[PDB]
């Protein structure tokens, strides 16, 4: 459903590479990623490793996104602030509130909130901003 | 054999490989030895050289890729090996420059690399005439070095990115 | 076996041990099976049961403490074993309850724990009823498991007061 | 000598269990702990495991510090907010660097802090400490 509607837009915008840690909150997207259309998914032990793998994939000339949860954000923080915002390696972050965006803008990572009926206006706003920035921008979920 | 010698050894063994060097003395040493456009230097993010290299070897499975870790960067993100050993990239070379004399020691690294699924793992203590390495990775190279300089690396991270990815793109598909 | 039975078993062989369970279902199962005051339940902070257990062993070497991890929480912070094998806490027991079928597989964990310096590392399948445990640590017990429940109803400071009271009493 | 002074200060107030990952920025401090007061130092591989074992030694009745570099903060940030604070475990952190964005972050997650004085920052060692006794929670001091 909402899951497939997302994936299709990304997969035909050349976003066929995804990393993340398996976890209950976004279970359906891991479901679909290992269901099947050619997609490459790299299961990761921890979020910082998922970010590193995604950044390496990007260096391989491949646009990619990492699925995660709020609790993992801490682990990636230094990476994002010391690597992708320094090398300008854009990764889309679909991070799945007050505290979260306070922290984000304190360390300066653009974020948006997805509305479920209007999936693409949030994700395409985010894609446009990463095109302008060549830096990671976050898409937020419940 | 210091880190200078070990990095020159690795370069002489993989002249055409893309190198991802962990931050610190290893990146500075590699830059001073031979700043090639195929060297991707890390300015920080200790523990991320191996993940970035794994992603690169995923997208480009047929090109040789050398990750240059130290004992510190290796131990800080040891879990990466589980993914490296599961994905099994065939042209991936994990070098661990280990200057252990105070710290958590690096013990049985080759055995553990083999345990998690690496294709081979060897240890080098001194300069050898040759060593035969199986051409199919993933392979770990544990090199014991004794520390002993060098101009600070003068490329902005964005320039590093551009040179490195340009080399990658033009020497494969185009 | 299921996780309930696995932790019933470990409680059976270390009845006086001070537990430190990881976050997620493992905590809830530990509680609803039987809550002991000395069990530590973790809300969030995946991959942290083992370090705080190592600290507990460091200050209190002579008390049996078993850390409960899953394959996911173990993989998330695997390098802690290099510290656990280095410090060599003599009464630290490291349990990994693992579900295999998607995910990064946990492979040869007993060999790896032995390579980093654990005193022993064993795997218990449900068939054996002996599983002779060596009488010294650190020990790793790898219980591969085939997978309800009551929400645990105690806030973090309930859990810590219940926990630290018994410990402070016992050296005295 | 300047590092000698701080540790000599620290032993007296019953903080003797120290963790952290060794590095050349706090080279002098670390070298003091390695040589030989019942100093207990547990070298760590990375910052989140250091904070874990420090927490544990705290719950073991003893009181603990954690040496860490600026870069390390992220690795334990979550466990600072989602474990220490809600379970109410205090640790004193000495975050070193080389700045403003780091104070940004400390303010973001409600972690008090204060920079070290030229001579004697015992002021905020025990400000830190009495905030600890006040608040159920960890606090940091920042060096260099």
């Amino acid at each position: 459903s909402t899951a497939e509607r997302m994936l299709s837009t990304l997969t035909e915008n050349n976003y066929t590479h995804f990393t993340g840690v398996p976890c209950s909150l976004l279970k359906g997207f891991f479901r679909l990623l290992e269901s099947k259309q050619n997609i490459t998914f790299i299961p990761s032990i921890r979020e910082d490793s998922a970010l590193g793998v995604a950044s390496g994939m990007y260096l391989g000339g491949r646009k990619c996104v990492m699925l995660m949860q709020n609790s993992g954000l801490g682990y990636c923080l230094n990476v994002l602030t010391s690597f992708n915002f320094i090398y300008d390696i854009p990764i889309l972050l679909l991070i799945s509130g007050e505290k979260l965006t306070d922290l984000l803008d304190s360390v300066d990572i653009p974020y948006k909130e997805l509305d479920y009926e209007n999936s693409e206006g949030t994700i395409l706003d985010a894609l446009f901003l990463i095109e302008k920035t060549n830096r990671p921008v976050a898409i937020l979920i419940k | 054999m210091n880190k200078h010698d070990a990095i020159q050894l690795i370069l002489g063994q993989f002249p055409s490989a893309y190198l991802v060097s962990t931050c610190g003395h290893i990146s500075r040493d590699l830059y001073n030895i031979n700043d090639r456009a195929r060297n991707f230097y890390m300015v920080g993010s200790m523990g991320m050289a191996a993940p970035v290299g794994l992603g690169l070897s995923t997208v480009y499975p047929d090109v040789p890729l050398v990750v240059l870790d130290g004992d510190g960067s290796f131990l800080m993100n040891m879990g990466i090996i589980t993914m490296i050993g599961h994905q099994k990239p065939k042209n991936f070379i994990h070098v661990v420059l280990d200057n252990g004399m105070r710290t958590v020691p690096l013990v049985n690294v080759t055995d553990i690399a083999l345990q998690v699924g690496y294709e081979y793992a060897i240890e080098i203590n001194s300069g050898q005439k040759s060593f035969d390495l199986p051409n199919e990775g993933p392979g770990l190279i544990h090199i014991k070095v004794e520390p002993r300089i060098g101009k600070r690396v003068h490329w902005t991270p964005q320039e590093i990115v551009q040179r490195f990815t340009n080399e990658l793109t033009l020497e494969n598909e185009v």
